[PDB]
DNA sequence: GATTCGTATC
DNA sequence: GCTACGGCTATACGG
DNA sequence: GATACGAATCTTTTTTTCCGTATAGCCGTAGC
């Protein structure tokens, strides 16, 4: 199995990364009727859905980790019949409405307000369920107008734990109702340990510690991507991480920097169609274009044959050019005109 | 997975007419139904899986002939069938009968995509006519029959109603009370209402409210219970209702409801259960 | 069951001698009334001015008690569609007229919401049935409008409300409630007005119910401003002295302190020191665009949200770095 | 009340002789009235300038006393659908009425370019087979809005906007016909303000007789205002910022006018603004536009048309 | 007392203003399909309105169908309305009818008044019908024309969710790409009559009407006359008519043909490279935008402005130009379709390619935007993910988002799957395919 | 409207 | 003489 | 023999109203 989700800590005590943020939990789950609407932001890979796990462990006791998995039907204004599955459990629910796509409010509307209009009265304790919406910065502002008083006025019968990353383009009145729960990334040091204990535990053979370390500063304080390259790593390498092992990495981040070299190298028209192909097909891959746009930034802001202006220049127009593409429709226009203004300022 | 069976509509009219009253509402709720052949029993299931699911239990005793065997437990195997051939089958057969005759059906199961061998004969007048049938089904597997079971009612303090026989009196006034609800076009809801006996037909909208009552006799065998139905749940009951005898009304507070139909063949009895959410 | 009315609903002109600002106009519908010759007509302005209470005032006029059977009055709360146009308008227009031996009268309000394809049908209905009905159209933006739909209807313009029509209404409202308005509150209701009757009426209303006794006390510029919560004239110019005559570290103080001496709103200080700033002598030329082109920008960022005391400190900053330029 | 029609219906031409301007295109037409071989043609042109009274007047002297059961005029507050053409204009194009020779019937399918698709792909059957017989008179403001294979079996007749000559000529007609008292500033007002437009010269000037009764350029201009394309001209074509803010506050926001019709206005007289550079058109296009854009969410001051107007001298004395 | 098209109209071959070669390809293919076994069973022709696209095949049945029929055309009429037919089965009806003309009565059936087929429904059974006449398993079969005219609809409706069919009247839109694509279809595509036809056959209308044209003086001006008209128009119904409008009149109207529209790939080139008539380039715009709005106002065409701006010098004009043109059309991207942002990203770009217009250069071919592609192979793509989402949740027990599937699990998890497993039914390769 | 290939004709 | 059922028709819905 | 001309290629999947079909309700007529 992936060794992501089997190492997964499944309570708040198996939780080992900030022992503030768990003593924060704690005291969350130590009195379970008032819990408030939370908002989970941090960096990717820091646990944030695995903390939502075990803070749902520690107030509906186990079997919240039992997912069962059912497709809701909805019909927009124009009957188009859309989709998206639902996965559900005991004691909670999951959702991720950005998937449907911009009509999230059609379920937000109906799911948001058929569960909390049940009052879940079983055979008295009415309770309630906490319903988790990952990515909720994915949201077109729509479903959030229809969310706030959604969760403001049935909040006796259901409690919201959104779970998102760099809670920008979450709307004010939201941020208001929601406690905002920040989940810092582990340091080097912590990520060692987790991987030390998965590598124990495994029994995979290494030699030279330190390349738990290397995984642990490749990842950028990211937890699923460390253990995937240490999992990719042992299986290349046959259960053995020698001191040379290669530290493999996703192959869009090197198309990435391969497109850097060459806007870097060739500053020309051809060059710049050249870069088109390569982003239509990084495009193509549903990369989002916010996330291509910042590790090509922060990919052509290592190059070390670029002076303090170029890299000045660079960093302008990619918050320029991100801020565009945030209020666009078509990314391909934004992702050129930052390309071929980084091509000017370089020459 | 040999399955054959016998039914003789003649020579048994209630388990027969059961029979009808349980395809009519698996062809009236939605297509397709869900046949699970148990070594004494069968149960004919419509799993929309907030719609209504119906559990009929039909015994072994009802038809001729009821060899079942299988490599599953209890000699289990499960069919999907689309209930309009089925249902254009059976209705072929009521002709036949009512024609005059009094021919046996012979089913078999004949081929995991399979179909049942449907065959029967008809008499116009001293001539033999065979019809024979093939409606295709789908084998539903073990893992996914368990994934089907009977939806769950519990009456902690709750209240089940006795509803009043369609053979007295005050059948056919019930009957119509059940009915007045359904002549109205725009109605989508339905509050039911449960008093301890009273039970009335609620229906509250923005600008008109129905309020229909029931003024005579009923029975509580041995509190406030009301629920929000839909208009054609209700016309399923009215249904289930029109063709039992034996009808039990049980109302949740704001839970759900249960419209429950047995049939005495005392003998193993066979029930209609209709949960509604 | 009138006094239980808002005041912009309980003093609607029931005549067209109570229909104020607007002279050019009601002089001209009243001479077309006499002579007899109503045009097509289209009533354009900004909102508040008077333009469907003159058509509804005139229309009672023509048509005494037959207004009922005789004007179909159709506004944005109808579905009207090119279906309404061709199976309701066509037919009460071609219909005779219902004993009033004259035309009859189609009311189309908010016609700026009306389709293009509703709106290019209606053309030939007006040209057609024009011997027998007429038609009024009233919107506040002609944009909406097909160019001959709109050559089709004489054009009158309702002005903005001037201030002696505002306070003559203003004297008459007082008159009916038993009020009493300072010579410099009225100044005060005027100028936040922006030639509006119902931003006069619904101040007046909150006017009132501010006074602890509404018989005795007066409506003062205090009570004008705490009720609508604008900063008051000299709270719109300490910010600004203090903005560019004082350091980047008294200037936040000062304004910090008047938008929370009584709780005022960012906008309402930056549109106001707009208008003091427009009557300035600057001579630069640069300093008025670097002003306009920042303040516009600060105001449009806040229609959005984001940080209330960054934009207080930009607005500081852009007011700052643009006399830079003049000196 | 009275029965006396508006002057826009009371003076409406009923012969081709009394319809001004167009002088070439009027000539032709009474040539066909006489010839009576009348082709198929599509009238197009800028609203009120005679369009729909050439058309008619034409069918009227073209078909004498058969015009009652000869013609055949569909609106757009018709019901124009395919299937009115496959039935009603069908069954008129299969009529057999009997004409003078070279004489044929008319269908006036006034308001074309708002016919839809499948009607004017079934017309097209409908000319190609029943064309010995009836004839189709297209008259619409955009040629575009037909279909091509439509408009290759017609002949275009394009009218154009009515010089200041023809519209006063026929105003003179009125003023006689009306023994009103008139001025030649007021005359010439009158016809400043309605832009080669009959129909809103007539409007205004009996606006003018009804108010005032003398029409003179006081008169005028203190019911009808000056046309606010023209003032936005001015405003955009200006030299400093202070006398632009001025025409912009003093002309157009104390006067009424909404802030999305000046930029709407805006638009357009840029887009046709002549002696610009093509730079300096495309700055203030996108200026105009980046103002529009604030307006539509929300945001209408006058403040931002002040900034739109400072970005556009800004994009003027260098950029 | 008649049309100068209807009294002129060719009555041989040779009168046909039609090219030589696109007379002999169409003869090539109509004599193809007349045989007992054709290849081809329906020939499409394709093309503006008036290219002779039915004077050719209603001279050549006179001079084909009397050959091979065992001892004229069979055109559909859609205005027939039969009593007991409802009006989606009258096409049904005409086509189980016109099977039957075979020889002893042997016809070619000819479909130039389509069915109405801007209404979704009737536009699905004319695409079946045509299949299974494509697709029918009768060994003997009439050949069938079909023409359809190219023509710009109209913008009339008022939403956002046109189809192809509520922008562009060609045989794309009507026909699927399964029939467009189908072994047994023909298609001859048709251009605009050339200036040099269409100065030939109206000199033969004027003299023929050489007495008409004397007696008004009208025969010192009117080569002057014929030469505007073929370089104004392709047409040749609308030349003819207005040659009868101009010869039949007294004065001196000026004399007017019917407007042609721009295409896509025309008007790309118009914005790139300028007009050749306008030196103007405000008047270009202005026209274009008021004679082309239905194209202009769309997202693909400034795609394509984007897919085809390197092509002005081959790619060899300065970035500082490049980066100039695609700020602005970036900049155009947020002004959220205003008629303003069109109108200054086809402006900016223009100026810039005149500001560098220089004679000598050999400019490129354009291409259509590969946004489409990118769309499918996203949908691909998410499909691909979907299945891994299926599949790692009832072999297994994990949630996990999309956004994670397509950053770590859609490369890392394939690698993982084809060592732990397939080194040592699932997934195993790179989902959407790897990043080449 | 641009390039490339292919004719027909003067 | 009365009722069931087939044919005709008005109306809401769908793309 | 030079050149103008011409063909081929450069391509694709919120709202409002309209056109045709589906469907239930009602009336006329055969027969038990
Ligand atoms: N000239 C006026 N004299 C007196 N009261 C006026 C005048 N103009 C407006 N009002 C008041 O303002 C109220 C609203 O004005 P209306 O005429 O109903 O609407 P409107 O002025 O046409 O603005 P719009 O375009 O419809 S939003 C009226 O009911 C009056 O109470
Ligand atoms: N050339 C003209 N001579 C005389 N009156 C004219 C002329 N043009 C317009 N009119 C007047 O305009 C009115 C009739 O306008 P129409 O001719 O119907 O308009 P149109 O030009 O067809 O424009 P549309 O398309 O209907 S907006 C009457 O008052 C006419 O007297
Ligand atoms: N020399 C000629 N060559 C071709 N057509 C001619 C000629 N002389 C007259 N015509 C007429 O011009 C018309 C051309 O029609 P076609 O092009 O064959 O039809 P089409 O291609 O379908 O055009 P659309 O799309 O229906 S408008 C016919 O009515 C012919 O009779
Ligand atoms: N305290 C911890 N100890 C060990 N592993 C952890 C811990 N917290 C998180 N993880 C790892 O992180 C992975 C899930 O991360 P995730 O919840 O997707 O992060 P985010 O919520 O930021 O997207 C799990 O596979 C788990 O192994
Ligand atoms: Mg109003
Ligand atoms: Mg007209
Ligand atoms: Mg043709």
């Amino acid at each position: 199995s992936l060794w992501v989700d089997k190492y997964r800590p499944k309570s708040l005590n198996a939780l080992s990364h900030n022992e503030e943020l768990t003593n924060f939990l704690k005291s969350l789950s130590d009195q379970p009727r008032d819990l408030p609407h939370l908002l989970l932001y941090g960096p990717n890979g820091t646990g944030k859905k695995t903390r939502c796990m075990a803070l749902l462990e520690s107030i509906f006791g186990p079997g919240v980790y039992r997912l069962k998995i059912d497709v809701r039907q909805f019909v927009t204004a124009s009957n188009r019949k859309l989709e998206l599955n639902v996965v559900s459990s005991p004691y909670h629910l999951e959702i991720t409405p950005s998937d449907m796509g911009n009509n999230d409010r059609i379920v937000i509307q109906e799911l948001l307000k058929e569960v909390a209009q049940m009052e879940q009265v079983d055979f008295l304790a009415h309770r309630y369920k906490c319903v988790i919406i990952n990515e909720a910065n994915s949201l077109t502002k729509d479903a959030q107008a229809a969310l706030r008083r959604t969760m403001e006025k049935y909040s006796k019968n259901i409690r919201l734990i959104m779970v998102c990353d760099s809670m920008s383009p979450i709307i004010a009145p939201i941020k208001s109702r929601c406690l905002l729960i920040r989940c810092p990334a582990p340091s080097d040091s912590e990520i060692s340990t987790i991987l030390s204990d998965v590598v124990t535990n495994e029994r995979i053979q290494l030699e030279t510690k330190d390349i738990l370390k290397r995984i642990a500063q490749a990842s950028n304080g990211n937890l699923r991507v460390s253990l995937l390259m240490l999992e990719s790593m042992a299986l290349n390498n046959e259960l053995a991480l020698k001191s040379s092992s290669p530290i493999i990495k996703p192959d869009w981040i090197i198309v990435i920097h391969k497109l850097t070299r060459k806007i870097v190298k060739e500053r020309s028209v051809n060059s710049l169609i050249e870069c088109r192909a390569v982003l239509y097909d990084l495009l193509a891959h549903c990369i989002p274009a916010n996330i291509i746009l910042k590790e090509l930034t922060f990919s052509l802001l290592d190059v070390e044959t670029l002076n303090t202006t170029n890299k000045s220049s660079i960093i302008e127009y990619s918050s320029v050019f991100d801020e565009r593409l945030s209020l666009g429709n078509k990314a391909i226009f934004h992702l050129e005109g930052f390309i071929a203004k980084v091509m000017c300022c370089l020459d | 997975m040999k399955l054959k069976l016998i039914v003789n509509g003649c020579e048994a009219p209630d388990d027969y007419k059961l029979l009808r009253t349980t395809i009519n509402t698996v062809a009236s709720l939605r297509k397709t139904a869900i046949l699970r052949f148990n070594s004494e029993r069968l149960t004919i299931i419509s799993t929309p899986k907030d719609t209504g699911q119906l559990w009929c239990t039909i015994p072994h005793d009802v038809f001729r002939l009821y060899t079942v065997i299988s490599a599953r437990e209890l000699n289990t195997i499960t069919m999907e069938c689309n209930c309009d051939s089925l249902l254009s089958v059976f209705k072929r057969y009521d002709r036949v009968m009512n024609q005059g005759s009094s021919s046996n059906m012979t089913i078999k199961l004949q081929s995991p995509i399979c179909a049942l061998g449907i065959t029967f004969e008809e008499i116009v007048h001293n001539k033999v006519i065979m019809h024979s049938f093939k409606v295709p089904v789908k084998l539903l597997f073990r893992a996914q029959d368990t994934r089907i079971q009977e939806p769950m009612i519990n009456y902690i303090q709750l209240m089940m109603y006795k509803l009043p026989p369609i053979s007295g009196e005050f059948g056919s006034a019930f009957h119509g009370f059940i009915r007045r609800v359904e002549r109205y076009s725009n109605v989508n809801h339905i509050h039911l209402m449960g008093v301890k006996v009273e039970l009335k037909i609620i229906v509250n909208e923005l600008d008109w409210h129905l309020e229909i009552c029931w003024n005579g006799p009923l029975d509580s065998v041995i509190s406030t219970h009301e629920v929000i139905i839909r208009c054609k749940d209700w016309k399923v009951c009215s249904k289930l209702y029109a063709a039992f005898e034996e009808v039990v009304l049980a109302i949740s507070h704001d839970e759900s409801c249960v419209f429950h139909c047995s049939l005495d063949r005392g003998r193993e009895r066979g029930q209609i259960i209709y949960y509604i959410a | 069951s009138k006094e239980n009315l808002p005041w912009v609903e309980k003093y609607r002109p029931e005549t067209l001698d109570e229909v104020y600002g607007q002279n050019e106009v009601i002089t001209t519908v009243r001479k077309f009334v006499d002579e007899g010759k109503l045009p097509h007509l289209l009533f354009y302005g900004p909102p508040g001015t008077g333009k469907t209470s003159t058509i509804v005032a005139l229309a009672r006029e023509i048509y005494g008690k037959n207004y009922s059977n005789m004007v179909l009055e159709l506004n944005a709360s109808d579905d009207r569609g090119i279906d309404v146009v061709r199976n309701q308008i066509k037919d009460f227009a071609s219909t005779r007229q219902i004993f009033s031996k004259g035309f009859k009268l189609i009311i189309l309000d908010e016609a700026d919401a009306m389709t293009n394809a509703a709106q290019n049908a209606l053309r030939r209905v007006i040209e057609r049935y024009t011997k027998n009905t007429r038609f009024c159209v009233l919107a506040n933006y002609a944009h909406k409008l097909t160019p001959a739909l709109l050559s089709r209807c004489t054009r009158f313009r309702f002005q903005p409300l001037p201030q002696e029509a505002i306070e003559r209404r203003i004297a008459n409202v007082l008159v009916h409630e038993k009020l009493k308005l300072s010579p410099n509150a009225e100044k005060a209701l005027i100028e936040l007005s922006n030639g509006d009757m119902r931003r006069v009426l619904n101040v007046l209303q909150s006017c009132k119910a501010t006074l602890d006794n509404p018989d005795e006390d007066e409506i003062s510029d205090d009570v004008i401003y705490e009720c609508c919560g604008a900063p008051r004239p000299s709270d719109l110019k300490a910010v600004l002295k203090s903005i560019l005559e004082d350091d980047w570290g008294t200037a936040h103080y000062t304004l910090n302190k008047v938008r929370s001496a009584k709780g005022l709103a960012l906008i309402d200080l930056i549109e106001g020191i707009v208008k003091i700033l427009e009557d300035y002598e600057l001579q630069n030329e640069e300093t008025r665009v670097h002003l306009l082109t920042k303040l516009a920008d600060i105001e449009y960022s806040i229609s959005k949200g984001g940080n209330d005391q960054i934009q207080g400190s930009a607005v500081i900053g852009a007011i700052k770095a643009s006399f830079e330029n003049e000196t | 009340l009275s029965l006396q029609l508006p002057w826009v219906e009371k003076y409406r031409p009923q012969v081709l002789s009394d319809i001004v301007g167009n002088k070439e295109t009027i000539d032709r037409l009474q040539q066909i009235a006489k010839d009576g071989n009348m082709p198929h043609m599509i009238i197009s042109g800028m609203p009120g300038i005679g369009k729909t009274t050439s058309v008619h007047c034409l069918a009227h002297e073209l078909l004498g006393r058969s015009y009652a059961d000869g013609v055949l005029e569909l609106n757009a507050s018709d019901d124009r659908g395919i299937d009115v053409v496959r039935n009603q204009i069908k069954h008129f194009a299969q009529k057999k009425l009997h004409l003078p020779p070279g004489k044929h019937k008319i269908v006036i399918l006034d308001e074309a370019d708002s016919m839809t698709a499948g009607a004017q792909q079934a017309l097209r059957r409908t000319m190609e087979l029943y064309s010995n017989s009836t004839r189709f008179a297209f008259a619409c403001n955009q040629s575009n809005k037909i279909i091509e294979p439509l408009q290759s079996r017609c002949a275009i007749l394009r009218y154009s906007k009515l010089s200041d000559e023809d519209v006063l000529k026929r105003l003179l007609q009125i003023i006689k016909l009306e023994d009103v008292k008139y001025t030649n500033d007021g005359l010439e007002a009158i016809i400043f303000t309605a832009e080669g437009d009959m129909r809103q010269a007539i409007n205004n000037l009996q606006s003018t007789v009804a108010g005032h009764g003398l029409v003179n350029a006081d008169n005028v201009f203190k019911i009808v205002d000056s046309p606010h394309p023209l003032i936005v001209k001015k405003m955009l074509l200006a030299s400093n910022l202070e006398d632009s803010i001025q025409i912009l506050r003093t002309d157009l926001w104390k006067k009424g006018y909404s802030s999305i019709d000046i930029v709407t206005t805006s638009f357009r007289v840029t887009k046709n603004l002549a002696q610009v550079k093509e730079s300096v058109r495309l700055e203030m296009i996108k200026e105009i536009g980046l103002t529009h854009m604030r307006i539509l969410e929300g945001v209408g001051t006058y403040l931002q048309l002040a900034s739109m107007l400072a970005k556009i001298h800004k994009l003027n004395n260098k950029a | 007392g008649e049309q100068w098209y209807e009294k002129f109209k060719p009555n041989c071959l040779e009168q046909v203003a039609i090219h030589k070669r696109k007379l002999k390809d169409v003869q090539e293919a109509l004599d193809a399909m007349f045989l007992p076994n054709a290849k081809h069973r329906i020939l499409l022709l394709s093309g503006p309105s008036g290219c002779s696209k039915s004077t050719v095949i209603k001279e050549l049945s006179k001079i084909l169908v009397p050959k091979y029929r065992q001892n004229k055309v069979t055109e559909f009429r859609g205005d027939c309305i039969v009593n007991d037919l409802p009006q989606m089965e009258s096409f049904s009806e005409f086509l189980k009818g016109a099977r039957y003309l075979v020889m002893s009565n042997l016809s070619l059936i000819l479909i130039e008044d389509l069915p109405n087929v801007f209404h979704i429904d009737t536009r699905r059974r004319f695409q079946q019908l045509i299949l299974q006449w494509l697709y029918s398993s009768e060994p003997l079969l009439p050949p069938l024309v079909i023409c359809i005219t190219e023509c710009e609809i109209p913008e009339n409706d008022n939403n956002y969710r046109k189809f192809g069919i509520d922008y562009t009247f060609s045989a794309e839109t009507i026909m699927n790409k399964e029939i467009l694509m189908h072994p047994r279809l023909k298609r001859i595509k048709f251009n605009p009559i050339n200036s040099t036809l269409l100065k030939k056959h109206l000199k033969f209308i004027c003299v023929q009407n050489m007495k008409m044209l004397k007696e008004k003086n009208k025969w010192n001006k009117r080569q002057e006359v014929i030469d505007y008209i073929a370089q104004e128009t392709g047409d040749i119904r609308s030349a003819i008519t207005t040659l009868q409008f101009w010869a039949t009149s007294s004065g001196s109207l000026p004399i007017s043909t019917r407007e042609s529209t721009i295409s896509y790939f025309h008007a790309i080139g118009k914005v790139i490279h300028g007009s050749h008539s306008t030196n103007n380039d405000n008047e270009m715009i202005n026209n274009l935008f008021e004679n082309s709005n239905n194209l202009l106002s769309k997202e693909d065409f400034k795609l394509g402005i984007l897919e085809n701006y390197n092509t002005f010098n081959k790619g060899e004009f300065s970035i500082s130009d490049a980066s100039s043109i695609v700020d602005c059309l970036s900049e155009c991207d947020n002004m959220n379709g205003l008629p303003e942002s069109n109108e200054y990203g086809l402006r900016e770009v223009r100026k810039t390619f005149r500001n560098i217009s220089k004679q000598g250069h050999n400019h490129g071919t354009v291409y259509f935007p590969r946004e489409w592609k990118v769309r499918k192979l996203q949908n691909s793509f998410k499909v691909q993910a979907e299945d891994w989402l299926n599949v790692s949740l009832y072999k297994y027990n994990a949630v996990h988002s999309f956004r994670n599937i397509t950053l770590e699990f859609g490369y890392y998890a394939p690698l993982i799957r084809k060592c732990q497993s397939y080194k040592k039914i699932d997934v195993v390769d790179r989902i959407g395919g790897p990043i080449e």
